[PDB]
């Protein structure tokens, strides 16, 4: 099975360099182009450049040339994207991608899961998790964190039906907040636990939500 | 660079019915070798793009055969023969005849369903949060359709403004509804000056606005 497994979310200071990775498996690494694509939040897709790993032949979008460098390490079938000096405008989701066939570039097929890059002067802040206590409805309020993202699951992933995890809202304090809710049978009120992870701040919480 | 123009940018459609998206390039995508270097992708909420059609008209492996592509030169069309609920998301074309590759702006497919009223729930702030001097009051509007909905916060029947924020989910892939949360934020000092906290919800599925409320400290 083809896999493009990208490195985790990054928060960096302006002016810093950065290199993100795309670990490939399941196919002949050396004879498939790997392309990098930017997606600004809620926006479209912009092609940055690509590399043929066999001989590190590259082709760049002129608007990104010199701003980024693409490279590979064949020994671990991994491609890289590097900024010499990050700017605030580089805050975005970045994808790696692979054409349907080996050899000449014919467009894209497989996409990595994406790497979120946040360029900020601010220090990381972990969330406080508060209960939304209870068809009944209940959930968790994940308040005051930076940067994105946070993940939320319910009962270690065992409760998925009826869950709605909302888009984060940016508060006037400059910090994010989000809510996750679930509707459950009124008769049960079962043990309900929201699992919150904010990896940038090593914050991990399992809040029991009770009436 | 080649400019890719997609139309419409927003596409309402009903499951079972056909749907079709146009992608027009400023320059021919027809290679000397006879192939048109145009691929179609679907990007579902929170996911990476997934290939649907490559080289103009080849269905990618695993794509349901209700998806098809056609066109040549500068005019291309993605066609869904019988839309399903699960097809909600954004659709993109990409050309690969000229460096740099360029994408259309994306067509957002919205799945039409019958009007559905929200179930409304109100949540007072937790005792834990009130310790820290802020009060977040949350109003949940669950599983409604269409997306337009008005949430009105009232504190001791006084209309609030400037102290709330809203977040809305993407259309559900199975039932095609939306959900919305509104959070009213007050200082602990302001929260304790008042008794009745209410969110009033206006929506097409409701004959009259629906109000959920609580009295501070009483349960
Ligand atoms: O909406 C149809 C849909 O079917 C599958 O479930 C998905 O994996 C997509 O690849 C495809 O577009």
């Amino acid at each position: 099975e083809v896999q493009l497994v990208q490195s985790g979310a990054e928060v960096k200071k302006p002016g810093e360099s950065l290199k993100i990775s795309c670990k490939t498996s399941g196919y002949s690494f050396t004879n498939h182009w790997i392309a990098w694509v930017r997606q600004m939040p809620g926006a479209g897709l912009e092609w940055m450049g690509m590399i043929y790993p066999h001989d590190s032949d590259t082709r760049y979008n002129p608007s990104f040339q010199g701003l980024v460098t693409i490279s590979v390490d064949k020994s671990i079938t991994t491609a890289y994207l590097q900024w010499r000096s990050l700017k605030a405008s580089d805050t975005a989701m970045y994808y790696c991608a692979r054409p349907p066939f080996s050899g000449s570039y014919e467009g894209l097929d497989y996409w990595g899961q994406g790497t979120l890059v946040t360029v900020s002067s601010a220090s990381t802040k972990g969330p406080s998790v508060f209960p939304l206590a209870p068809t009944a409805a209940l959930g968790c309020l994940v308040k005051d964190y930076f940067p994105e993202p946070v993940t939320v699951s319910w009962n270690s992933g065992a409760l998925t039906s009826g869950v709605h995890t909302f888009p984060a809202v940016l508060q006037s304090s400059g910090l994010y907040s989000l809510s996750s809710v679930v509707t459950v049978p009124s008769s049960s009120l079962q043990t309900y636990i929201c699992n919150v992870n904010h990896k940038p701040s090593n914050t991990k919480v399992d809040k029991k939500v009770e009436p | 660079d080649i400019v890719m123009t997609q139309s419409p940018l927003s596409l309402p459609v009903t499951p079972g019915e056909p749907a079709s998206i146009s992608c027009k390039s400023s320059h021919s995508l027809l290679h000397s070798n006879g192939n048109n270097y145009l691929n179609w992708f679907l990007q579902k909420p929170g996911r990476s793009p997934q290939l649907l059609i490559y080289l103009g008209s080849s269905r990618a492996s695993g794509v349901p055969d209700r998806f098809s592509g056609s066109g040549s030169g500068t005019d291309f069309t993605l066609k869904i023969s019988r839309v399903e609920a699960e097809d909600v998301g954004s659709y993109y074309c990409m050309q690969a005849i000229h460096i740099p590759s360029t994408f259309g702006q994306g067509t957002k497919v919205q799945i039409t369903r019958t009007v559905a009223a929200p179930s409304v729930f109100i949540f007072p702030p937790s005792d834990e949060q009130l310790k820290s001097g802020t009060a977040s009051v949350v109003c949940l509007l669950n599983n409604f359709y269409p997306r337009e909905a008005k949430v009105q916060w009232k504190v001791d029947n006084a209309l609030q403004s400037g102290n709330s924020q809203e977040s809305v989910t993407e259309q559900d892939s199975k039932d095609s509804t939306y959900s919305l949360s509104s959070t009213l934020t007050l200082s602990k000092a302001d929260y304790e000056k008042h008794k009745v906290y209410a969110c009033e919800v206006t929506h097409q599925g409701l004959s009259s606005p629906v109000t959920k409320s609580f009295n501070r400290g009483e349960c």
